């Protein structure tokens, strides 16, 4: 009865564009799209639906192609200059109290094993394990320590590398 | 850092 982001009655004198996801119609004007502009995109996706698609990328099942992606992402992390602390499980000999302080240890080799055995079913689970690596480090190590700074840098890197991951 | 250190 009311349409578009503007919540107005249907007016057949006006140009509408239809969202291919929700099938609701939107004034071309309210979405910044002229008629000549609409004949160049194949599938319009409206503001509300688009943010839903954005949000659900981390929750949809990991495809075979996504798994190729996780392997690449992991490889770029393992190669990063700041990833040296995170390549393997912490050695108790290097930090005798570590496994008493850190309840859920995580590291890149363990994550590689998990990718190998297709342990992850959604992107959010992979991200959760990566986030554990960084949160543990920031928890165990002082803020002025290069270990902590390495976590800060690598997390920032990872967040960038994850943009446009999923189809 | 809650830990004794590395
Ligand atoms: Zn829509
Ligand atoms: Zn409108």
């Amino acid at each position: 009865k009311l349409y578009c982001i503007c919540k107005t009655p249907y007016d057949e004198s006006k140009f509408y564009i239809g969202c291919d996801r929700c099938q609701n119609w939107y004034h071309g004007r309210c979405v910044g799209i002229l008629q000549s502009e609409a004949e160049l995109i194949d599938e319009y996706v409206c503001p509300q639906c688009q943010s839903t698609e954005d949000a659900m990328t981390v929750l949809t099942p990991l495809t075979e192609k996504d798994y190729e992606g996780l392997k690449r992402v992991l490889r770029s992390l393992q190669a990063h200059k700041m990833a040296w602390p995170f390549l393997e499980p912490v050695d108790p000999n290097d930090a005798p109290d570590y496994y008493g302080v850190i309840k859920e240890p995580m590291d890149l080799a363990t994550m590689e094993e998990r990718v190998q055995r297709r342990y992850y079913e959604k992107l959010t689970e992979f991200v959760a394990d990566m986030t554990k690596i960084f949160d543990n480090c920031r928890y165990y190590n002082p803020s002025d320590s290069p270990f902590y700074q390495c976590a800060e840098v690598l997390e920032s890197f990872f967040v960038q590398k994850l943009k446009g991951f999923k189809a | 850092g809650k830990g004794l250190g590395k």
